[PDB]
This record gives C-alpha cells, structure tokens and sequence, in this order.
C-alpha cells in the first residue's frame, strides 16, 4: 500500500499533503486563475449549476495533484476532510469529480469536528470550528458526533472582514501620492478581499474581557461621555504602491468585538458552547466542559483563546447558564499542530491506519456499481 | 492578429547583409565582438554593447525597438569581467525589453518591456510575459512561463513550441520587406 | 502560440465532454481516430527535478525528502530561489536584499551539507498518537475479520473452541488559564516589516511564526514532467529521463502534427459585410483535404454561430515538402494550375492554400463567431506496416470531420 | 424540534437561517411544504422535483429532499440522535399500557388534536405504522376534525358555557382562604 | 479452505498484475517501436 | 482442493511469466538507456 493523501477543501484555504506527517505540505488559496478573469474565482461556492462547480474542482484538484503534490491521483487513496453539514450537491459533486476523471481508489469523508478530537488523543472533547464562512461547534463523545445539540454562527472570517471594510471606509485616510498628504476618504469604492485579510491579521487584534467590555458600550454611547480605554497608535498599510492608508487604531482592537458582542439575541462565537453545553446530555456536560478543543483559522488571532475562555466564564455567571453550566470547570486543550492544520492532521493520522482506512472509505467499484455516496441524511 | 502575421515595411534605411536586417537608427557600439551568424532582424533604437562582449545570436532571431541586449559582469573574486551571452536560434525579444541575461536558449520568447536580471540563464523553449522581472542569478525551464515582479513559475506552454516558434520568426522576417 | 492569437479559431473533441480549444493546446490520438483534449486525456507522473538546479530525481527520494532540493533554497520573503555568498558562506535573494544574517541563522564552514531546517516541534507526540491508533486500528481489524468469516460460514456462531501486551497513550492535559495577550501589543508602534504577511506565514505551514526573526528559508519546491494517457487508447505523448536542459520528446504527438491547421491570414471589414482570406496548410507529407461542410442545421453544438459562413469550395490536394525550398522553384500543373480557382483559392505557395470565405456580420451587436467543417484525408496506419510496406488505401479514404469554430476580431 | 432539524437539513442543502427571526421562516417552509412520504426509503432513491418556496425578500430556495426528511423525524426520532418512542409509538404504547378490555375501542376511537397533526399525509402514515405494532384483524380509525389547530379551544369554549363550569373552577376568595393546593385538587 | 480463498486471491492479484503488465507491454512497446524509430533518427542525425 | 491445486500450479506458472515479462521490459530499458546515451553523444556533438 502507499501513503494516502489528505486534501480539506475551504471557502478562505485548502490543507494538502501525505498520511502520517507532522503538518500539511502545500496550504494556498482555494482560487484558480482562469484566462479572462482578472480576479482569480473562488472554486468552493455553494447554490451553483453542478456543471459550473464540477469544472473549477476538476481545475483545482489538478494543481493539488501535480503543482503543490507531485503523486499519480489513480495510484493511491484520499481521505477527503469536510465539515459536518456541508452542502449535499457540493459534497455528491466533490467525489464524483475525484471517482470520474481522476479514478481514485477510494475516498473518505471524515467530519473535521471527529478528526480534530484525534490529534489530541481524548476519546471525548467539545470542538469549537472558528472558519470563513461560519464558526460551527459540534460535541464529539467518545467517537460520537452527537448531531442533536449542533450550532453555528455567521461569526468568521467572512464576516470579520466585511466588517473591517465597512469601519476602513467610515474613517477613511489615504495618502495617495497627489497632493493627498491631507485626508482623502474613499478614493476607491471597493478594497479587495486579499488587502482586508493582510490588514486583519498584521495590525488587528482581539482586545482583553474588561476593556473589550468597555469598547461595546463606549461605541454605542450609552448615556455616557467619553467611556472608551485608549486606543493602540494608527498604523500606516500600503495600498497597491503608492497610496497609504493610515489604520485608525479604534479599528483594529473594534472590528473583532462583531464575533463577542451580544447584539440582544444572547449569540457570540463565546455563547455558542455553553447553548450547545447546555442542550447536551446530562451525563456527558462535566466530561465535554473539561476538554474544550478551539480550531479554525479565525481563532489564531492574537489573544483569541484568552478571549473566548475569559468570556466563557462571565456568560457562565448570567442567570441562563447559572443554574445548568454554574459550578464548572471549563479547561481548553492546546493540540500538536498550529489551530488552522489541526483538521488536516486528523485525517493524516487517520490516513496512516492503512487497515481500517480501506474498509471505512467508499471503493470507486461501489460507487460505478451504485451512484449513491454514504451521508448522514437518510438512505 | 487570429494566427496570421501582419505585414510590417521598412524604410530605405537598414544594413541587410547576408540575410542579416540591423536598423541604421539602432547603435551596436562594438561592432567586431558582437556576431550575427544567421538571418537576423534588430529592429531601430535598439542596443547591442560590446563591453567585453561576445554576442552570437540565432538563424531568425528578432529583436523589436527600445530594447537593450547587455552582458552581465561576473563578481569573481579571481577577476571581474563582462560574461559573454550566446542568444539561441530563433529567438524573439519583444519591444523596449531590457536584457542582462547570461546563455539566453533557443526558441524563446521574451514579453514586451520585461527586465531579465544579471547573470541570468534562460533554457530551451520557454517565454517570459510582458511587465515581468526576472532577478539576478534565475534559472527558467523548458515549457514554462516567468512572471511578477518576483518572477516565478506561472505555468506550462503548449506541448508544441519548438515546431510553432519556428513558423512565428520565419514568417514575421519574410512578412517583414521594404516599402 | 500567444504572440499570433491561437487562442481566437478552435477544435472541437469527440466524447462524453464537448470542449472548444486551440489545436496548439490539442492532441491527436493515432491508436483510434479521435482528436482529444488536454483536459479529457489522464495525466500521469515521470520525473522530478528542480527549476534551480536542473536534477532529475527519482519517485524513492523526493518521497524521504518532501518532493524538495537539499542543496537549493527558495527565499521566505518574496518567492525566489536564494544564491550562497561568501566574505563562511551566507545565504541572500537578489530581487529583495533579505539575507540568512536577518532572522540570525549562523555562517557555515562547508557550502551545501552545513545548512539545514529545525525538526518538528510535535513530531515525537505524533509517533506516539499513531502507534497507539494502529494497535488499536489492527483490534478492529481483527474483530471485523472474525465477524466477517463468521457470517461467511454461516454457523450461527457455533462454539467449536474457546473464544478471547496494551499500548497506553496519556491524553493531553488540559491548561486551567491559556497565556494572556502580552501588555506590550498595547501602546507600541507596529512596524509592518517585522510582522510577517499571511502569504509568506503560510509557506512554512507546520510552525508558521507572527515575527519575521523566527521565519527560517524553506527548501525549494520540485517541479513535474507530465506524461499524458487516454481512456480508450493507452499510450499517447511522454517525456525523456534528461527532461532537465532538453526539449525533445520521447514520442512526439499533437493535433498541428497530423490535423490540417487552419489560420486566418487577412481579416477584412466587421461593418454587415466582407470576404475574409484563411490559409490551410497540410503537415502530413502526402495527404487530401476539403473544408466543404457548412455545419448542418442546429448540429454539433452551433449555438456560438453568429454568422453564416459559405465555403462553397471543393476539395483542394495540398502536399508539405520537408526542405528549404527556394522562391517559386517549379510549378505543377495538376496540382496547382489545373485547379487555378480564382474566386475560391487566393495564393498556393509551399504547404499552403489561402481560401475566401463569405462571412455575414453583424448579424448580432458585436462579436462575430463562424462554425465550419473540416475534413481531411487521415493515413492513420493503424494496421502494422514498417516505412509504408501496407498500401494504406482504406486508412487514406477515411474522411476525419473537424468541427471547428473560428472567432474573428470584431 | 421539526422546525429546528428543518433547519439543519436546509444548512445541509445550502441555505442557512441563523437568525432568531430567521427561524420563524423555516417554520413558515414546514407549514407551507413538507409532505409525509408512506414509504421514506422510496422517496429518497427517486429523484425530487426540487419544489420552489418564496421568501419575505423575494428570493427562491429548492428545498428538495430535506422536505419529507424533515417531518420524518416525529415518527422516529433516533435518526437525529433524540431517544423518545415516537408519534406511531406513544398512540399504540397509551392503548396498550390501558385495561385489555378498552383496548378495541380505544384503537377504535382515535382523535387527532394540534397543529403538529396537519402535515401533508400525516394520518396516512400514522396509519400504517400503528397497524404493524397494533395487534392483526383489529379496526383503527384515525377520526381528525377539519379544525385541528382550533380543537383544543373550541372544546373549552363547550366546557365554560355549560353550568357545571359554575361548581368546577375556583373563586379569588376561595384561593385566599383555602391555600395554595386549592388549584391542584380542583383541576380534576 | 481459508487458505484456498487466500491462495486464490492472491493467484488473482498476481493476474491482475500480469493483465496490467500486458496493457503496458502494448502501449510501451508501440511507444518503444516510436523510440526504435527515434534512435535510426538519432544515429543519421549523429551523422548529419 | 485438488482443484485449487491445479490452480495454484497455474498460478506458479503465471508468476513465472511475470519474472519473464519483468526480465524483458527492464532489459528492453536499459537497451533504450544506451540508446540514449547514444543520443546524448549526438546531442554533444551537436553542442560542439
Ligand atoms: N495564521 C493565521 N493567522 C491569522 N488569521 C488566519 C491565519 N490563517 C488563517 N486566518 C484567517 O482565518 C481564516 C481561516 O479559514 P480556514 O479555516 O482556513 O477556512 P475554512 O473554514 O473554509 O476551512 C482565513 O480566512 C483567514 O482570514
Ligand atoms: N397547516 C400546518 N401544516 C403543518 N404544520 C402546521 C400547520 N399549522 C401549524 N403547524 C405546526 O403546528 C404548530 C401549532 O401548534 P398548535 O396546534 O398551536 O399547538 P397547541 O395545541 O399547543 O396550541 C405550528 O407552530 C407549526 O409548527
Ligand atoms: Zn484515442
Ligand atoms: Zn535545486
Ligand atoms: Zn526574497
């Protein structure tokens, strides 16, 4: 048998390499520069013709197999990471394209929360997906993904970033190089996704619980004057050469408060583990609260982590969560592997167990023979 | 323009001797290192400098206007010296491009305006896009294509190069004539 | 290739996919007679070898070594292959003036063999986790085996004999508080030059570093030599074991190789009328052709045609003379003469005929595009035959219809 | 809980309705579309017309096979991963749990109340599943009224107009001086 | 007999590698009549 | 047994066709090695 390969197709980056390695091999933009386009298009889009979709993977799966991996595809098998609840003609289309042109041995479809929970060694463990497009949590007992107490917030990248365009374009200062030494506001309509993203992770970071507490309710004016901490020094980005836009320092420690802010509705990326916690069974609440797992990309972001489980302990303190969540001891786990490749290094590890790994995957036979891939909608 | 080459007319002025075209308005300051074997074209305002040269170019080689084809010097700590370039057969340096390449290959075709670093080797059937710039001391392999400011593998080219390229520079130098 | 637009006429493929591409890109296929694209064709893996410095590799070594060079090195900064300067050798990238002194890795006494990337932080943890999932991945395979066997014998579980060394791995600990956001981050200038991008942070995936003083110099990526192999035919194209500083193929095989390329030599006007000159020249030495066919009536996938394009033109016999043949150097009769056509052919110099096609514009806003058939006399030799021993008459008499779709400037 | 699986199966198709008031949407597509197929297993082997719905904004959703996989659920929650009996079961279970003597008659009279009852083939399929458990050659009829919803109130509205109310219910005075299980005992 | 279906599939594995063997003889060796061609090439053309 | 006796003799013989056909391809290689490094001398020769 040979080393099975490991591809995690996401909306923001893709995680490729081989079974039984310390980390993933290539990690690029999920992208594909076709000739015409000017902006390369994104190649995981869910709601679009199958057709559409079938050919951008086709594209993609290419340069994985060949420009980032150099391996025959038909040769050995894939172990496919995808997160739970992944749109069905996405993931139905994902393997045909891998069964049909490339001829696969066999695929794996491993939900990424389960993978996670591997790297560690814990048979049992809450696992927080902090990604692009939406931050999913999803309580994994002893190999169980328990589907019943799910839940899922558009509070990712995604969001992060429309949410930093919209603050940059409000107190807009852009030295442009043209008698533009004075403040110019939106000299460009639109900032490309690829700036935003640079920007968010070099100069924006997530505040502490107590000034972080003051910044919401300093920028909503709450019947007070002047209720803000002070802020870090504006620094200066450039913008494609010459023109340089001067990041207001309220920006970077504000922008990342839309994930941790209540909005009324009682719903943060912090709240989402204690209203999964809570619908959890009973027996299982001490075992899942002790062995907290946080991945996804968003969540790398500079004091995140102390964040989350400082906000955790407050939203504990609140009169929903007191009585059920009250007297808890809520300990998070640091993984092998850095928080954006510890889905990756689940399926690697998987991928490593040659044994148990052809029996669990679906066979390119089965799937000529039946057309119809296992998922956990009805059969 | 759709796979025909266009026609192009000259003036009076040029140097045609033994198939060889140089344009008159073009300066090739060091006329007896520099070499042109085959039947070349050096279209006008161009440069070709001997400074300690020796500039053998191609059968149907093509270089368009504003273009410079300069010799690297060598930081050796023995001696520093001028490395003498050897452009390959049927080569197609593009217009106003900047050229301080060491062993330029054959059936190349280098973009327009594209600066190639000091010293550097450029394989067999390869082809650099316009507004590109190769670093000093780059290697680029047969079938590939160069581009950014970094200047870093873009791609492949198609299977069929080296039975293409000579067609492009045969036709552009017969299509090519007086007025 | 790009110079003259070959990305403007294209060939249509046979099969399950309908795609549209320049014959430059295309492949013909000889086993069978069927013109197939780069995309419809499987790939396949030959050799390795880095862009730097050309050395092929074999599959066993680049497996150990991560499909990387040991001796090259690719900057972390911007993305390009580093240079060993001496003063004791340091590592420095020309485009960018970032050197291996910047982030304060030593100078090394020999050359090569001295430098070296850090091992994995958590590579002993790993070892550990996989050693214990295999034991435990072989139980399973033991108890789904027995299970398995069991329902094969269909005994019901019939106690014939009696029925029924452990590797513990220690679960990670969980911290009680994780490290807090250092005081610093507050009140201090960001320089954006000591924090590193998110392009170069992810270049270095299994330890990716925020300071720029941490980001070590990756080994440079190996790249591929592709061999292409159909479905219904086996062989197809490949490369040579020498594929570094050379450009010869193994066995050379493409569409403008055996198929008549068609090129528009002259584009007249775009304004609701014109007569546009194309030529057709033949590569095959001896051969027939005829672009006769007008594309039928809603057949073939018609739907780009915005135009109706005549052609009304018999078949024209071509011949390619593999010599430097001089300026009109003789003049067949049969050939050329007989045939004069004046209307239809344009010129017939060497391995070429220019043909007048009339072309209705303007039929939609903009974007004038014209559907046409091609065919042309294939000696496929598919039958065994060594320089041309078998007649071929039956081979010759197969007329191959090319779909193609040219797409004038407009 | 229909409403809420009818969520995760939509996110499964690709529309999420993350919101609280986005919520009450997917609970407006089950009350519009979804259909309780006889056979479940039938229905997910033949292909789907993808049937259009129309939100409050104007755009479209094909909601697909997540519209009879949703409502399943009722008639076997251990799909999801919820341990209840189910609908068919806790019918039959209140039947058989009762004297041996009622039984017949209480198969024999079954009344479907609420509004969890109005899904499209509903007392179709409770029929079907209620036979194979219930005991062979026994008469079961499903016996819904046409005002499902409006069952519960209109059956107070008979009960307070008629003078035996008067005796039933319990005065402010009474509650005052009895105490508080004067409510309870009352009740029944 | 558990040894008979073993012996069996690995009688059938091994003519599975032979069958593939055979469809690479095919495909190579007309690729090596190509190359057979391509080498008289090489010598007249190490002449020339 | 006496049946995948027979097969298994077969099987025998098979593999032994397998060292046969493995034996000709990889000397049908190296003879198109030295092919090649015959065409490696012409490509020399055509560099000088
Ligand atoms: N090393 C990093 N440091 C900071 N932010 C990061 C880092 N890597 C990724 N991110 C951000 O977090 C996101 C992580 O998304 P990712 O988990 O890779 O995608 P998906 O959820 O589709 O699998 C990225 O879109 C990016 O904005
Ligand atoms: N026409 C309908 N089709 C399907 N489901 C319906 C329909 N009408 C109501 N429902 C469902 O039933 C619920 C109404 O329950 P209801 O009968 O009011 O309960 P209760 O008896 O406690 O008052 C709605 O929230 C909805 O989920
Ligand atoms: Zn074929
Ligand atoms: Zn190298
Ligand atoms: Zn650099």
């Amino acid at each position: 048998e040979k080393t099975a390969v490991v591809i995690d197709l996401g909306e923001a980056f893709t995680k490729c390499g081989f079974a039984g390695e310390t980390g993933p091999r290539c990690i690029i933009p999920s992208v594909i520069k076709k000739a015409g386009m000017p902006k390369p298009i994104k190649v995981v889009q869910y709601n679009i013709n199958t057709e559409e979709l079938y050919s951008y993977l086709k594209e993609f799966i290419h340069i994985l197999y060949f420009r980032h991996l150099l391996v025959n595809p038909r040769d050995r098998r894939v172990v496919v990471i995808e997160s739970v609840l992944c749109p069905s003609h996405f993931r139905e289309t994902l393997t045909r394209v891998l069964f049909k042109y490339f001829e696969v041995p066999s695929v794996l479809l491993a939900p990424s929360h389960l993978m996670a929970l591997l790297t560690l060694g814990i048979n049992s463990a809450m696992v927080l997906d902090c990604g692009y497009r939406e931050s999913l949590v999803l309580p994994i007992y002893e190999g169980i993904p328990v589907l019943n107490c799910w839940g899922a917030l558009p509070l990712g990248g995604k969001a992060l970033h429309k949410e930093l365009e919209t603050q940059l374009l409000e107190q807009c200062t852009v030295d442009t190089g043209a008698a533009k030494e004075q403040s110019l506001p939106s000299v460009m309509g639109s900032i490309p996704e690829g700036v935003l993203e640079d920007i968010k992770v070099r100069t924006c970071f997530v505040s502490d619980l107590t000034r972080g507490l003051k910044i919401q309710a300093a920028k909503f004016n709450i019947d007070g004057n002047t209720e803000r901490p002070s802020p870090p020094p504006n620094v200066d980005y450039p913008l494609d050469g010459e023109k340089i836009l001067h990041v207001l320092g309220s920006i970077r420690d504000s922008v990342v408060e839309i994930l941790f802010e209540q909005d009324n509705e009682e719903k943060s990326v912090a709240t989402l583990i204690l209203d999964s916690l809570m619908q959890c069974p009973i027996d299982t609440r001490k075992q899942l609260a002790e062995n907290l797992v946080i991945i996804g990309g968003t969540s790398m972001l500079p004091g995140f982590l102390h964040r989350l489980l400082a906000e955790i302990r407050y939203l504990v303190e609140k009169p929903k969560y007191k009585k059920t969540l009250g007297t808890k001891t809520f300990r998070i786990h640091t993984p092998p592997a850095k928080a954006n490749c510890v889905a990756w290094l689940g399926g690697a590890i998987f991928g490593a167990l040659q044994d148990i790994l052809g029996s669990r995957s679906v066979s390119k036979e089965y799937y000529n023979q039946t057309g119809r891939i296992p998922d956990w909608c009805s059969l | 323009m759709e796979l025909g080459e266009l026609l192009y007319n000259k003036s009076e002025y040029i140097e045609t001797a033994s198939g060889n075209k140089v344009s008159r308005q073009s300066v090739l300051c060091g006329s007896q290192n520099i070499v042109l074997n085959g039947k070349t074209i050096v279209m006008n305002d161009c440069i070709i400098r001997g400074d300690l040269a020796n500039v053998r170019v191609g059968r149907h080689c093509v270089v368009k206007s504003r273009s410079v084809i300069r010799p690297p010097f060598k930081k050796f700590s023995k001696g520093v010296a001028f490395f003498p370039l050897h452009i390959g057969d049927h080569v197609f340096i593009e217009e106003d491009c900047v050229v301080n390449a060491a062993q330029i290959g054959s059936y190349v075709h280098v973009g327009k305006n594209c600066v190639i670093g000091r010293r550097c080797v450029l394989k067999d059937c390869c082809k650099i896009l316009d507004n590109t710039v190769l670093p000093p001391e780059t290697v680029v392999p047969p079938f590939t294509v160069f581009s950014g400011c970094p200047g870093l593998f873009s791609g492949e080219l198609p299977e069929c190069t080296q039975e293409l390229m000579i067609d492009v520079t045969k036709s552009y130098y017969q299509k090519f004539l007086p007025l | 290739a790009s110079l003259l637009q070959s990305e403007r006429v294209l060939y249509l493929v046979q099969g399950e996919k309908k795609v549209r591409a320049p014959l430059s890109q295309l492949y013909f296929c000889r086993y069978c007679s069927e013109l197939r694209s780069l995309e419809c064709v499987s790939h396949e893996v030959d050799s390795h070898y880095c862009p730097s410095c050309l050395e092929n590799m074999p599959s066993a070594e680049a497996k150990l070594k991560k499909n990387r060079c040991a001796n090259c090195f690719d900057c972390p900064g911007c993305m390009h292959t580093l240079s060993t300067r001496a003063t004791a050798y340091y590592l420095a990238c020309g485009f960018c003036r970032w050197t291996s002194r910047d982030v304060g890795m030593a100078d090394k006494s020999v050359a090569s063999g001295g430098w070296q990337e850090p091992d994995h932080p958590h590579t002993q943890r790993m070892n550990k986790l996989i050693e214990y999932y295999q034991q435990l991945a072989q139980k399973e395979k033991v108890e789904r085996d027995r299970k398995k066997l069991a329902r094969r014998r269909n005994y019901m579980p019939l106690a014939f004999s009696q029925h029924t060394k452990e590797i513990k791995i220690e679960p990670a600990q969980a911290v009680d508080e994780v490290e807090p956001l250092p005081e610093d981050y507050y009140t201090r200038p960001v320089n954006l030059t000591e924090v590193t991008t998110l392009q170069q942070r992810l270049l270095q995936p299994d330890f990716q570093p925020i300071c720029a003083s941490q980001l070590y110099p990756r080994h440079k990526h190996l790249l591929i030599k592709r061999s292409l192999r159909c479905r219904q035919c086996e062989h197809n194209l490949s490369k040579p074991e020498f594929n570094p500083t050379s450009i010869k193929f193994k066995i050379q095989l493409v569409a403008v190789n055996y198929i008549p390329e068609v090129r528009i030599m002259s584009i007249p006007n775009l304004r609701y009328m014109k007569e546009s000159q194309v030529l057709l020249t033949l590569t095959n030495p001896v051969e027939n052709l005829t672009h006769v066919t007008l594309l039928e009536c809603e057949e073939g996938d018609p739907d780009d045609t915005n135009s109706t394009a005549k052609v009304s033109v018999p078949p024209t016999e071509l011949v390619l003379a593999g010599k430097d043949a001089a300026a009109e150097y003789d003049e067949l009769a049969e050939p050329q003469d007989f045939p004069d056509d004046p209307d239809v052919v344009a010129f017939r110099k060497a391995n070429k005929v220019g043909v007048f096609i009339k072309v209705t514009p303007q039929r939609e806003e903009g974007d004038v595009t014209v559907c046409f058939k091609l065919k042309h006399d294939f000696k496929n030799l598919a039958a065994p035959i060594r320089p041309v021993e078998e007649a071929d008459p039956g081979a010759e008499v197969s007329w191959l219809t090319q779909h193609v779709e040219l797409s004038l400037g407009p | 809980d229909v409403s809420r699986f009818l969520r995760l199966y939509l996110r499964k198709e690709g529309y999420d309705f993350h919101s609280s008031s986005e919520f009450e949407i997917v609970k407006a597509i089950k009350e519009r579309a979804c259909y309780l197929s006889i056979n479940p297993q039938k229905d997910e082997t033949l292909e789907t017309e993808k049937a259009q719905y129309y939100l409050p904004d104007g755009s479209t959703i094909e909601i697909g096979p997540s519209r009879f996989r949703a409502p399943e659920l009722l008639f076997r929650p251990d799909l999801i991963g919820e341990e209840s009996e189910g609908i068919h079961e806790v019918l039959v279970f209140a039947i058989q749990k009762s004297d041996m003597d009622l039984r017949r008659t209480l198969f024999s009279n079954i009344v479907l109340s609420g509004g969890s009852t109005l899904f499209k083939g509903f007392g179709d399929r409770l029929l079907s599943e209620v036979k194979k458990l219930a005991p062979k050659d026994v008469k079961i009829r499903i016996s819904a009224p046409q005002e499902r919803l409006y069952s519960t109130w209109i059956g107070g509205s008979i009960l307070a107009s008629l003078d035996t109310f008067k005796k039933m219910w319990v005065s402010k005075k009474e509650y005052e001086e009895d105490g508080a299980r004067s409510i309870h005992r009352k009740t029944f | 007999q558990d040894r008979v279906l073993i012996l069996e599939r690995q009688g059938h594995d091994k003519d599975l590698q032979l069958h593939q063997s055979q469809l690479e003889l095919q495909e190579v060796r007309l690729s090596y009549r190509q190359l057979q061609x391509x080498x008289x090439x090489x010598x007249x053309x190490x002449x020339x």
